[PDB]
């Protein structure tokens, strides 16, 4: 109900009838040097994954946070 | 840094047209190049991101295509308000690069040019000063070429030249090659001529003022 | 998200010159604002960036030690000061929001600039303000038709660039060609307004042109009559 949201990466209260917020992973061309580029943000329904895709859903509030 | 060269400098195209815009990179940027585009004295608009990605409210027209090196920008149905310098801009390394731009104008129908000589005013005579303006007027392929003839002499590195842009209704342009000559080598001469070379004249069209 | 930068601003060899671009609408932090000069008929060159987040900004190579970057989340205003200004200075200025991704590192700037603000022409020269001269364009020795109507006025020696030429306060507007400006030597520019009206349409209809040089505030109206 109260999750974080990646652009602007802060405590966004999420949307009536969403209650996730979905961690999405996953690694471009520098996900050699960064990283997997992380995404968090508000869902109703655990979002879909593609074969590099890999998300974590809270179902609690600020629990979508994001490594130091 | 990573350079950045964007073929087609010019392409001119009518608007019933397809029109595909080249950039190429020194460095494999992957799907790291974004497409602009810049109309005169308007700065540059975001059309497409991250090689084929398209911002919010981008004529679906405009299309990008490409990955490494090689990208490509697919205007699709060239419209009036898509003609503009298109820039492309990697967004792979930290010194950002970006295209020289090609300007995209519209085939018209071979145009001649019409020339004009405009004798220096008398007011201006007054000073030290002597200008006279050469005037070619709605001609379409702006390529065009003007000499300056004094007493049957070229006189090279004594003009400067300025050209509108395409015009609206005409889509056609005009160009002014003002030469620049002090009272005294002006009065020094007898006659001023202007020659002009273009696509659409069959013969060089050379005006002239005989005032000395 | 809009982007609104300073005016223009004339500046001499030596001066410095600081711009402010001003960001409204949208998160000022969780974005990047960088800054792009386009020279006169030239292309666009990064200067750099800031990350309000970091607080450091990312400076090109050229431009290391000319260019200082700073950003006051207070008034959401971002400013870009260029010192040792030099001729070739010249250009408009143009500040670009940057989106941020953020990667498992950290938050990382994606080089896209979705926002580019109204750009401010800094032109730097050792010249001062001075008005232009208007001088007349003569017919072609009254042709048959070699000469149709082709009349114009000659914008001279003015320094600021903004130049305005109309015809007949804006009757005259179908055949007017006021050309692009060019800079001589001696630092002044010059530029000429030609029209295309009827030979036969001569005396019938008096051709002023309408001459604002604002810089210097010299509005000239100058007659164009055959010979």
């Amino acid at each position: 109900t109260k999750c974080y949201v990646t652009p602007d990466a802060t405590s966004q209260t999420c949307p009536d009838g969403q209650d996730i917020c979905y961690t999405k992973t996953w690694c471009d061309g520098f996900c050699s040097s960064r990283g997997k580029r992380i995404d968090l943000g508000c869902a109703a329904t655990c979002p879909k994954v593609k074969p590099g895709v890999d998300i974590k859903c809270c179902s609690t509030d600020n629990c979508n946070p994001f490594p130091t | 840094d990573i350079q950045m060269t964007q073929s087609p400098s010019s392409l001119s195209a009518s608007v019933g047209d397809r029109v595909t815009i080249t950039c190429r990179a020194s460095q494999s940027i992957s799907s790291y190049l974004n497409w602009y585009q810049q109309k005169p004295g308007k700065a540059p608009k975001l059309l497409i991101y991250d090689a084929s990605s398209l911002q919010s409210g981008v004529p679906s027209r405009f299309s990008g295509s490409g990955s490494g090196t090689d990208f490509t920008l697919t205007i699709s149905s060239l419209q009036p308000e898509d003609f503009a310098t298109y820039y492309c801009q990697q967004s792979y390394s930290t010194p950002y690069t970006f295209g020289q731009g090609t300007k995209l104008e519209i085939k018209r129908t071979v145009a001649a040019p019409s020339v004009f000589i405009f004798p220096p005013s008398d007011e201006q005579l007054k000073s030290g000063t002597a200008s006279v303006v050469c005037l070619l007027n709605n001609f379409y392929p702006r390529e065009a070429k003007v000499q300056w003839k004094v007493d049957n002499a070229l006189q090279s590195g004594n003009s400067q030249e300025s050209v509108t842009e395409q015009d609206s209704k005409d889509s056609t342009y005009s160009l002014s090659s003002t030469l620049t000559l002090s009272k005294a080598d002006y009065e020094k001469h007898k006659v001023y001529a202007c020659e002009v070379t273009h696509q659409g004249l069959s013969s060089p069209v050379t005006k002239s003022f005989n005032r000395g | 998200v809009q982007l609104v930068q300073s005016g223009a601003e004339v500046k001499k060899p030596g001066s410095s010159v600081k711009v402010s671009c001003k960001a409204s609408g949208g998160t000022f932090s969780s974005y990047a604002i960088s800054w792009v000069r386009q020279a006169p008929g030239q292309g666009l060159e990064w200067m750099g960036g800031y990350i309000p987040i970091f607080g450091t900004a990312n400076y090109a190579q050229k431009f290391q030690g000319r260019v200082t970057i700073t950003a006051d989340e207070s008034t959401s205003t971002a400013y870009m000061e260029l010192s040792s200004l030099r001729s070739e200075d010249t250009a408009v200025y143009y500040c670009a929001r940057i989106p941020l991704r953020w990667y498992e590192s950290g938050p990382y700037e994606s080089g896209v600039f979705d926002y580019w603000g109204q750009g401010t022409l800094v032109t730097v020269s050792s010249a001062s303000t001075k008005g232009p001269s208007v001088f007349p364009l003569a017919p072609s020795s009254k042709s048959t038709s070699g000469g149709t109507a082709a009349l114009g006025c000659l914008v001279k020696d003015y320094f600021p660039e903004p130049v305005t030429v109309s015809w007949n306060s804006g009757a005259l507007t179908s055949g007017v060609h006021t050309f692009p400006a060019v800079l001589q030597s001696s630092g002044l520019y010059s530029l000429s307004s030609v029209v295309t009206v009827p030979s036969s349409s001569l005396g019938t209809q008096t051709y002023i042109c309408n001459v604002n040089h604002k810089p210097s505030n010299t509005k000239v109206d100058k007659k164009v009559e055959p010979k």
